[PDB]
RNA sequence: ACGAGGAAUUCCUAGUAAGCGCAAGUCAUCAGCUUGCGUUGAUUACGUCCCUGCCCUUUGUACACACC
């Protein structure tokens, strides 16, 4: 059976990631879900949707929650985009040809923020781990990891090829550098978290947890360990919540010196830091009444060097912001807020004061937005689509243009459906308010207000589209008939308990009503004679569908299982469990029995209704899928989630002994080359100075591991075990015994490591010459007997030194014990 | 007394051992032995340090004892010619 | 005398004789020693 | 219809492989045989974990000495 693919995502304009801006109100890149969008904000529409070259739910794609975009940073000179995803992989993009050019990952959880090095050809990324990683842009390689924070970094700032400041989810400012390569300075910034830091060279402002920002002196001049970066003082905010981003804006000889702070609730405060001229003239003004109390009141500071003047204030909860300014007159500030809405502000100012109490929203991009959870969905006869949310703003879409055609506010809208020619939508709210709208003309046709005294929770048409059933929260299901332009209520039907989901048969046979009693009544529409009461869920059924020939309902609840029920007697075929949060909407393909279960786990599956396998499993959402609907004659399904995305799916090894042997002979070859080099340097310097040998080059293995040869053979002699050692250095021949003796010379001409491996060296050497004694004393080499003279003398000196220390300590400590007993036994 | 706690617990091995013996040598070479005795609780430390370093003395003494096979190989190689 | 457990719960003394204090060592070694004494009391 | 059985494969370590007979017919099995008993009686390993695997352990925890 053929499969389903993704077209794209539509209706997501501002996700959970920071925005950055491109100059020429300029271009603007934010993240949509798992792909990024490129805009102009004057025209107020998309110019390019950068997506990755892999369709989700495809025959190439994999089964997992797809990686959410969560940070943006643009470097506009070479035109690169660093994108970073919520699994922890960072890609970069040429923004022109739209192709990924580096795709590296080293992070485990989601990243937190990127930063380019200002065309340093290196990108530094900080995670929600304890990771700050430096990566090359021309390597596909990480320069280095950077790791001493406890929990999760929040902000950082680098400078040059040398220094960096960082701050984390525990309040610890850390200072790092390239060369010494570790942390150098640490402070507790706040008692809890610490979310944003910002610098222009001298000072460091940080935010805290609740309205305690803090001023710090940088000092990269000072060569004093404690105090590379000190603090001075604090001040407060208007908002009593965690400021989570600060940044500076500056200019030349106007002294732009403004920094902003994103509060965590609907608010962005802005501040000015002020020049030395007004600092100098105001210091004496505070130094009126004229020394100890003067310096105390001066330390009590940031009140003087700060200047809070404007607290811009949006419609609802903000999410991310970015700056632009020009020459002492205007400051313009992009803000993409929580739901898919961006809000580009501007303020005039007289470079001491704004001279306007409120900021100016010069632009607001609003078109493809939805502003709440889109909780209902429809699709007409393959000619237009629908989206419906608690905003009020129903949004009517088209297939191959994806533009918000019509938009008009109703209320807390949760269920809606077309009229059978299209062209008109009926809808219900959180009260008994039923709204009818058209496609093109004057929007609010009518509203039956107080159709019920409680909420309504589902509704459906008939097949011909004249009678209209709804099921409502007041234990009531009610009928309507359209009249030519309005509605007429005709038939109330009280129930024993509370309906929450209805559905009519597609060949208008009968209607199924759920209850919050864990059951569904199948109920005639001609006669209402209570055909069936089929049950067995134990938590209320909250989606109902009927087969295309009224033979087989598919019912589903918050018990995560869906039940496929034959209608000839209300019997079952399967009760099958999927989707481990809950189901909330199952939809039926209009020709065969293949149905689509959405979940509250960002997953839709379509299943055949006779063999019950999830013949396709589909993952491309991020949050709870709040509606879906399949097309009439397309096999063409729309689905809308809590992340404000709607989207449409369409048809298609040595051992011990010899290791010691070979490491020993390469080390001895290196050592003998070095001593021949010392003889050749004797020939160059301390001889008839005509020429020389140049250099025996370093051996590749010990140069790569950066080890002296005696330390390398000491490493392998260390790593062989105690048990097989006695035959490991019994395998080796007498020539290898001889170069082992040469190693013992060159290792006891180095008292650094001789004293730290002395019993090992002694046990090995004494067993070697005890086993090889018969050939050793028959060897005839005067340099060898001088060699073991040297070994005997220096080894016995080291042993008698350490046993001198041990005997001295024995006698001293037992003297101490015996004289304490002599004192008070 | 914290240093001698950690030094006694270093004294059990043979690898982390000589540096324990040398810091014992340091603190008893420098401090007053009367002060070392009248520090309270330290006799429980020092009587557990004593037999370990007695054992290590015997072990290194056997090492330097069997070191003389180099001298025997030397005197035989001198007997050679 | 023999080296036993640690005398306070801010450090660990191995039967080796070496000791780590529970804020000296890095988190990778904390995971490693957690796994190690998990096996050591699992047997 | 045949001149000692090919490709390869199976099995096998001391009174063992194998040759030679001879009895009996023991409630199931077997007489085309089965089981006993006697006789004659070797060659090659009797090591190794390298290959094929299979298993066990990774606190040594047992009470000195020693090693780890």
């Amino acid at each position: 059976y053929q499969r389903f693919e993704q077209a794209a995502a539509f209706g997501v304009i501002a996700s959970n990631a920071n925005c950055v801006w491109i100059p020429a109100p300029g271009q603007l890149i934010t993240s949509a879900l798992e792909d990024v969008n490129i805009w102009d904000i004057k025209t107020g529409d998309l110019v390019s949707k950068l997506s990755d070259g892999l369709p989700p739910g495809a025959s190439d794609a994999r089964g997992a929650k797809p990686a959410e975009c969560t940070y943006l940073e643009a470097h506009k000179d070479t035109d690169l985009l660093a994108v970073g995803y919520a699994d922890g992989v960072i890609k970069v993009w040429d923004l022109m040809s739209k192709t990924v050019l580096l795709n590296f990952n080293g992070h485990k959880a989601a990243i937190t923020l990127l930063q380019f090095d200002g065309t340093g050809t290196r990108l530094i990324s900080g995670s929600k781990d304890s990771n700050i990683i430096v990566w090359d842009l021309v390597g596909e390689v990480g320069l280095y990891k950077l790791r001493s924070h406890k929990d999760s970094i929040t902000g950082f700032w680098c400078q040059g090829e040398d220094w960096l400041i960082s701050t984390s989810k525990d309040g610890m400012i850390k200072l790092w550098d390239l060369k010494t390569h570790q942390c150098i300075e640490t402070h507790i910034a706040h008692t809890g978290e610490c979310w944003g830091l910002a610098v222009k060279d001298d000072l460091l402002i940080t935010t805290g947890t609740d309205s305690q920002v803090k001023i710090w002196k940088l000092d990269i001049e000072n060569d004093k360990m404690g105090g590379k970066l000190t603090e001075m003082g604090i001040f407060e905010k208007q908002s009593k919540q965690r400021g989570l981003k600060i940044e500076f804006i500056t200019n030349s000889s106007d002294k732009t010196s403004f920094f902003y702070i994103q509060n965590a609730d609907k608010t962005i405060e802005t501040f000015r830091i002020r020049k030395e001229e007004e600092i100098a003239r105001g210091l004496k003004k505070r130094e009126k009444r004229l020394l100890t109390e003067e310096e105390i009141a001066k330390s009590i500071y940031s009140s003087f060097i700060l200047h809070p003047f404007q607290t811009i204030r949006s419609l609802y909860k903000i999410k991310s912001a970015s700056w632009t300014t020009v020459s002492s007159s205007k400051l313009e500030l992009v803000l993409t807020t929580s739901s898919n809405t961006i809000e580009y502000y501007s303020i005039p100012y007289e470079k001491r004061d704004p001279t306007s109490p409120a900021p100016l929203k010069t632009h607001t991009i609003e078109l493809q937005g939805q502003r709440t959870d889109v909780r209902s969905i429809d699709i007409s006869d393959d000619n237009k689509l629908l989206a419906t949310a608690s905003n009020g703003s129903l949004k009517i879409w088209n297939i191959k243009t994806h533009k918000c055609i019509r938009t008009f506010e109703c209320g807390y809208a949760l269920t809606c459906k077309f009229l059978p020619g299209g062209l008109l939508v009926i809808l219900g709210t959180r009260n008994g308010e039923l709204q009818l709208f058209d496609l093109a003309s004057s929007s609010l046709l009518d509203t039956i207000e107080d159709a019920h005294d409680a909420a309504i929770w589902s509704l459906d048409l008939t097949s011909d589209g004249k009678r209209l059933v709804t099921g409502s929260a007041d234990k009531t299901v009610k009928f309507w008939d359209f009249k030519v332009l309005k509605l007429h209520h005709d038939t109330t039907l009280e129930l024993t308990d509370d309906i929450l989901c209805v559905r009519v048969s597609p060949d208008d046979r009968y209607l199924a009503i759920s209850l919050l009693d864990n059951t569904v009544k199948v109920f005639f529409l001609d006669s209402m004679k209570f055909y069936l009461s089929l049950y067995g869920h134990k938590l209320p059924v909250l989606s109902i569908d009927i087969s295309f020939d009224s033979k087989m309902i598919i019912t589903s609840s918050a018990d995560k299982n869906i039940k496929i029920w034959g209608l000839d007697f209300g019997d079952c075929h399967k009760s099958l469990f999927a989707h481990q949060d809950s189901i909330m909407n199952v939809k039926f393909l209009p020709q065969s029995h293949n149905f689509f279960s959405c979940s509250k786990d960002a997953v839709v599956k379509y299943w055949d209704g006779e063999k019950f396998e999830c013949i396709q499993k589909l993952y491309a959402h991020q949050s709870e899928v709040w509606a879906l609907a399949v097309a009439t004659d397309g096999g063409f399904v729309v689905s809308s989630s809590h992340d404000h995305s709607i989207r449409i799916w369409e048809e298609t090894s040595l051992k011990a002994g010899e290791r010691l042997m070979e490491a020993l002979d390469l080390g001895i070859a290196e050592i003998e080359g070095l001593e021949a080099y010392n003889r050749d340097m004797k020939l160059w310097q301390r001889k008839k100075l005509g020429e020389a040998p140049i250099k025996p080059q370093g051996n590749a293995v010990l140069i790569a591991v950066n080890k002296t040869p005696e330390q390398y053979i000491m490493d392998t002699l260390l790593r062989i075990r105690m048990s097989q050692l006695e035959d490991a250095l019994m395998v080796m021949p007498f020539s290898y015994v001889l170069k082992f003796l040469k190693f013992i010379d060159t290792v006891m001409q180095n008292k650094t490591l001789l004293h730290s491996h002395l019993p090992l060296i002694c046990k090995n050497l004494f067993f070697i010459i005890k086993f090889n004694h018969k050939e050793l004393v028959s060897q005839k080499n005067e340099e060898l007997k001088l060699q073991i003279n040297r070994v005997k003398t220096e080894l016995r000196s080291a042993l008698k030194s350490t046993e001198d220390d041990l005997g001295f300590n024995v006698q001293g400590l037992k003297f101490v014990k015996q004289q304490w007993n002599l004192r008070h036994n | 007394i914290l240093l001698m706690k950690r030094c006694r617990d270093w004294n059990t091995n043979a690898k982390t051992h000589t540096i324990a013996q040398r810091t014992i040598r340091c603190i008893l070479m420098h401090h007053n032995i009367a002060k070392l005795s009248e520090i309270p609780g330290m006799v429980k430390i020092v009587d557990a340090i004593i037999p370990y370093t007695q054992r290590h003395f015997t072990r290194v003494d056997n090492l330097v004892e069997q070191s003389y096979i180099l001298d025997y190989a030397l005197v035989e190689m001198d007997k050679l010619f | 005398y023999n080296v036993g457990k640690a005398e306070k719960d801010g450090e660990i003394r191995l039967k080796n004789g070496v000791a780590m204090s529970k804020e000296e060592l890095t988190r990778e070694d904390k995971n490693r020693l957690r796994r190690a004494l998990k096996r050591k009391r699992s047997k």
